[PDB]
């Protein structure tokens, strides 16, 4: 009877059998319909597409993500993606595979209600549990004091945890990552004159912005030695073969992750974001949260973003102080692998939800650990 | 750090 | 057959077997138990926890003592108290090891008669007697003429004694020492701007008192100093590695054992309720009793303590009279010594009360020395 | 020669001539720089705004506020804001008209020395007074025996006066009060999905907590009622006309009054600090203090909140003993009211501060009623 | 012109016109004076107040007896003392109302001496006479053979008394009465947990000894009737409507007037300081003295302490002989109505010593009748 | 075959062997036993103590004297008395020592059977006599006709003796001396507020009574030179160092042994006695009487008391005959040293009573000289 | 009882 | 309740 | 100071 | 006046 660990990423779906030491299904978290006119009857095959056969397609497609910031805005898409999740992926029979489901903290509530219910009702899995993902990157990372970083393609979202004991007012959260480091990344290319325009040519960003985007350790002098070298140009070429050309926009777009000023947000770097949620922890807490930093993956996969954010945090915080950011290279399946732990532990299981329960308290059990 | 040792770790716990 | 000794001070409990040097078991008088959410279930692994492994649980524990001025007000954590001190500190098993046990005088008779009731009808102990602890600072002391001065975490209190008899009527206690101190150095510390509030945050301040604080000669000319020059200030790290300076507050502290005025309170300071404490006794003893203060230990470690007082004392009593003050550096742990003494003595152990004797005299015999 | 009373509010700021029935400003205590790139040159007329003027800018610009928790964090806002309420509010010339200034208790000095500093050389003020405002709210209730619940934007205090007696130690302060509900209502709101994040939107839960909040009875009825029913549910309108919908959150936000640990904070309510500060003072003193709970207004002006402190005074004091809060219409205007009435007072003329005086007790003269 | 008598009590000050029944003034010999600091300018109204205004305001006030054991050890505030008496209460200019003064036998001859250097000096009084206690006792009580038993708050003495002759030998006396009764039912009290401290808590203790008290006629019997039965409780209300319960600390506590053992004292009881009075009586007028045994009040309201008294004594002294003990209802004022008495005696008027006399025999003539 | 020689005083007990200049006991004739309770097992070693040892324990103790004016009056503790006097002072084994006893005159003749029934019977002596204390001064005195003043502790008795024999009508006693004396001396320094009571301090004025007391030679001059001049004062300083000042006290305490009416006695002072004790004798006697007036020590060892009895015996006597009065400075041993003399005269030995004979004429025979 | 009462008594005596 | 008459009361006491 | 020295004295006493 | 000389002057009278 072995369990299902399903965590629904902003932009990647992650998918697979508990105790497994990675994910099945890695597809990304993309609905696409044409926009085009089918002409060749044999050929307009389907209306609409999951992401991996949508990302081929997505030349002729319309791509639109069904969550924006942790929040799903289309159900009927995301049931679209959990059945192809469930019977075109792992090959599996939801009837008998209990399964576990991940969400962003300060959720809301109704998205947590909706995504049960559908659950339940539509697939009739027989026990179900919703888990905190700083949680999860806490087991990932095989210790139980610690606060955690994590940036997906949605929310960006810090949470302390202690002893296993959570700090509920002490989480902090931004709606920014991914997403809006791409857009940003959309207009400075279109400073050189770029024009990218279409979803598809989001990806195509996206893809260099995964490729070439490092982080700066000192943003002004990274700004000088661009504007008096080419030694920080590269050069990448498009699907068609053009080549484009890109020199300080590489270190300026993962560095609007500190400075949200150039997104126009006020709310402070993921540094000073990280500085103060450790602040709302009790005194003692904090020696113990600055050994253990922990980043969930996602844009933390950038070169030089643990150097930078040390070397922010050591700014902020008190001199004589040992600071150490844990982010192992699975940092992005991190949150998977909590869950592939965490369905397994033998003292887990009584925290399953059952259908009965769900027959019975209503909702309202969702909400036991809502957090 | 293989997803069986980490299991092992907190059922030990 | 190795008699226990037990001392159950308002702060610290400390428990060693008779004819031991030295407690064994010193832990703090505290219980915790989580205020925070828990959600590794692998890791809210106690609902409640001991004042050792409480103290550094203590950043998401809240922290209550058991003991207010020597009475017991949470029988169920000072049952908890005692259970950890006897299995997990001492490693005995308390059917086979009769007990002796502490208390502040002038405290309410049910507290004792249901102390004794838990450690016959709860541990099954074979045998117990409770011990007054002015008696067994004067076995520390190795003298058998004093008056004895105590401050623990909770109850101050002045005792005569003179060839081994009491002066009931000359008793006179305060409750005051360490709490109220740590609460005034709270509120002082606050007048520079460090908020403290929590009990961890409590437990802080204690040990910021328990290091920096020191007792005036004159309040007055220190004070002058203080106004006039930096040198009386000192520096502090606390857990997150923030600094603390702290200056006049530091010798204000302890001088509100002096002048409770401070605190509120109308009651003479320590120099006056040990100089009224004498003239309530016979004009004889006076003078022996003036060759004789000996101090209780607890608050009475400051730096300057032992000069203030015989300072005060020589300025109330008459002049062309021997003014002398004991106070050896083992003071705190004097109480434990004592009753590791007195449990020794051979002429002592027909003083024992047997499990036969509660359940035929009832209560009433733990009362015969209540003094 | 009319006297000037300006109290510096945490959130607003009320300045009054001496005698007056109302203060004429009640401007807020804010301060705003813009974060956006200035274009039309004709049109960045200012660097910086004061709180009605950056209210209505508020959308482009960033507000911070100088005080946090009565205590005064930029000087240089903090002029801004005096030179404001000096020459543009009342439109009076300080060189004629000597000023009272307001502060918490348990302030730092260095706060009260800073701003009398500030006071007689930037403004050339000839004389001061500072004054703590629950002895103001003690004369604007018109009674001389009273105890104080206070909180403003910043502190929430208690304090106990007979007979015009100040009781020190009977002090009790919490760091709570207006931000902190408006944070945590964010908080609270995004339960819901309103994601609330800039300054200005700050500014617009404020404003929803000001209109919209109501404080429980019965808490736990209340939430049994929301659960069960809508008709606790009220819809407010945002500043771009689109609607927000608000249930048990409404009761919620200033239950956390009562229940700081729904901040995390575990100090006890406003109402056990209460009565705990009146268990401070001396026994017969309890009697009156329960006859006359003065109330002084800011986030005490919520529906309900008297009834709920009335009911839970009643449950934790002895029974068969009258307990009675005073709470008028005026009690958020009553500290200014009091000022107003102090500096009045031809006996009190003799407690200003002279400029002479200043200029040689040095400052230490304003510690004089520090209290 | 009707002279005046003013019995000045060790706790009740008792001031009447001559051949009146009863006294005018019975106000507490107390004055206070404000521990707490001032603030509301208007209502620190006075530094010092006198017992019935001292009273109310005591729960701000530290009060002081300006009284100890008869012997006066404040003047100052006896000056006040008086002043109010003759001014506030008697609305009387002393300087037509010569006056009656009372004291203690055995008294200082320099209090005495002083009363009546600041009565004639201060006050301009023009005519003085000292009275002594028991004397008035028995014109109280209508007799001219008695042995007198007097209890105060302060001292307690036997006079025998025949045909008018005073036997100054047979005199006894006991520094004890109220205040020691008091200090002691407040440390038994504490045997039960009711921690009484202050001033104030003294006079609460001293209303509670005044009205719950009562004499055992066998301690012993009653000791076993409050151990087997709670039918000898009693619940009393604190002014702060909290409840106090009592049992055998009821008798206990007047019971150290037979046993001041309980207080340390090795003198013998009243019972048998009276005996011992008689003894010292030649053999003829013990007849008559058993016949005559004259209560002077105070402390001698108790329930049951004349039978106790007749049970001792008829124990004590030889069988086949009438003993019979008086004591009035008024016994209390009885000693103020024998001043009453004997100031309106046309016989006693002569007795008076004028301003001329004590300007030319000094002070010494106020000795002439000192006994 | 050393005799014994034991001198039972009223308040100190002297033993000795016969022939030896001076006693070697001279310890108090006291007993205490504890008041207060004990507490340190090992401490309260005793329950008795006897005088020396009770005068250190004293402020302790509780103490008791066995005899009351030459009358035994606790024989129980008499027997601790005499036990510790043989086997603790004298380290001699009493079945071997003979012993002479002393006793006043007009003695009850059961106190003298009592005494030698407890002589024979528990201690077992094997002879005994009893012998009149002026004989015993006389022989001290060197001379066979006197008349001799006693006055110890208790009786102060008037004996006339001449050619050694003994005129039984002319002997006169007072029960008054030392005790008396100093009681009333308590209730003089009352007169100035020094409040002395327990019997511990009934020993200090004992001892302020032999060293400050003096006798006046003319009563009233010299209360006219205390009243006028401080010349006559002293300082003395108590045990606790605490200082009391004397003055016209001093000779006031002596000056009623002259005039008892000072203590309520009508019988003539020790002058009109001894004068009144000569006129009893036959008329030719009183020549040699009046020429050997010896004074037998005690309270006789006052400053100037032989100057005035000389002065008030040539006062009350015919002039032109010769009043000589003999007082060595041993007076107070003469006692003693006259029992040392007559137990070593060859002559005396068949004075001895024999067990047999105590066996044989049963008590009778002690009465035989009873005088 | 009286005051008056005891005067008059012991103004006779 | 008004201004003045508060002072008036406080100078009145 | 000792503990057993202590004992031994009072035992002795 | 020593206590022997008194021993022979009354045993010599
Ligand atoms: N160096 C120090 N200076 C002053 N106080 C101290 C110091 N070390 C410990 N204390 C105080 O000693 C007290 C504990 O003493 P103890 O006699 O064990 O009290 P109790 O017996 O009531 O637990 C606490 O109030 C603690 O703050
Ligand atoms: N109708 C209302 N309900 C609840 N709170 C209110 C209301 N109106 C104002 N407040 C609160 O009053 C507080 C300001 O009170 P005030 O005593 O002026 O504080 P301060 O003196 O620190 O500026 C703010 O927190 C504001 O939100
Ligand atoms: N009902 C009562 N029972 C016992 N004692 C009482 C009672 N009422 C008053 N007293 C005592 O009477 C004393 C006052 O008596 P009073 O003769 O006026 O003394 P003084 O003359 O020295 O002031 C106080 O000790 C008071 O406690
Ligand atoms: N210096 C002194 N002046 C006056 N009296 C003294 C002095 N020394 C001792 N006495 C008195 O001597 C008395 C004891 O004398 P003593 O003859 O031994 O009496 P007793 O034989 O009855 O014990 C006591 O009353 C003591 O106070
Ligand atoms: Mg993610
Ligand atoms: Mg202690
Ligand atoms: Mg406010
Ligand atoms: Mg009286
Ligand atoms: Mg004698």
């Amino acid at each position: 009877t072995t369990a299902l660990v399903c965590d629904n990423g902003s932009g990647l779906v992650k998918a697979g059998f508990a105790g497994d030491d990675a994910p099945r299904a890695v597809f990304p978290s993309i609905v696409g319909r044409p926009r085009h006119q089918g002409v060749m009857v044999g050929m307009g095959q389907k209306d609409s597409y999951v992401g991996d056969e949508a990302q081929s397609k997505r030349g002729i497609l319309t791509l639109k993500y069904p969550i924006e910031h942790g929040i799903i805005t289309n159900w009927d898409d995301m049931e679209k993606i959990w059945h192809h999740t469930f019977y075109n992926e792992l090959r599996v029979a939801p009837e008998e595979h209990p399964t576990l489901l991940t969400e962003a903290p300060l959720n809301p509530k109704a998205n947590r209600e909706k995504m049960t219910q559908i659950m339940f009702e539509t697939f009739n899995v027989p026990a179900m549990y919703v888990a905190i993902q700083a949680v999860l990157s806490l087991y990932a990372s095989g210790r139980t004091t610690g606060i955690v970083l994590d940036s997906g393609d949605g929310v960006t979202h810090n949470v302390p945890i202690y002893e296993g004991y959570a700090l509920p007012h002490a989480i902090m959260r931004l709606d920014l990552a991914g997403r809006d480091l791409t857009d940003y990344l959309m207009k400075i290319l279109t400073e050189r004159g770029y024009s990218f325009v279409t979803t598809a040519e989001r990806e195509i960003v996206r893809d260099i912005k995964e490729k070439l985007c490092y982080v700066a350790l000192d943003f002004e002098n990274e700004m000088a030695t661009a504007a008096s070298s080419s030694s920080l140009e590269k050069s990448y070429e498009l699907p068609d073969g053009q080549v484009i050309t890109i020199g300080n926009e590489r270190f300026r777009c993962p560095e609007t992750l500190f400075q949200p000023s150039f997104i126009g947000m006020e709310s402070a770097g993921i540094h000073e974001t990280t500085y103060n949620s450790i602040m709302k922890c009790d005194i003692d807490i904090r020696k113990d949260l600055y050994a253990n930093n922990v980043m969930s993956g996602g844009t933390t996969m950038y070169p030089g973003i643990a150097d930078r954010m040390q070397k922010e945090i050591t700014a902020l915080a008190p001199s004589t102080m040992k600071i150490k950011i844990i982010a192992p290279p699975e940092r992005k399946y991190s949150v998977w692998i909590g869950g592939s732990i965490l369905a397994s532990l033998s003292t887990f299981q009584q925290m399953w939800i059952t259908k009965q329960e769900y027959d019975e308290a209503g909702p309202s059990i969702v909400h036991r650990k809502c957090f | 750090m293989g997803v069986a040792d980490l299991i092992k770790k907190f059922e030990s716990i």
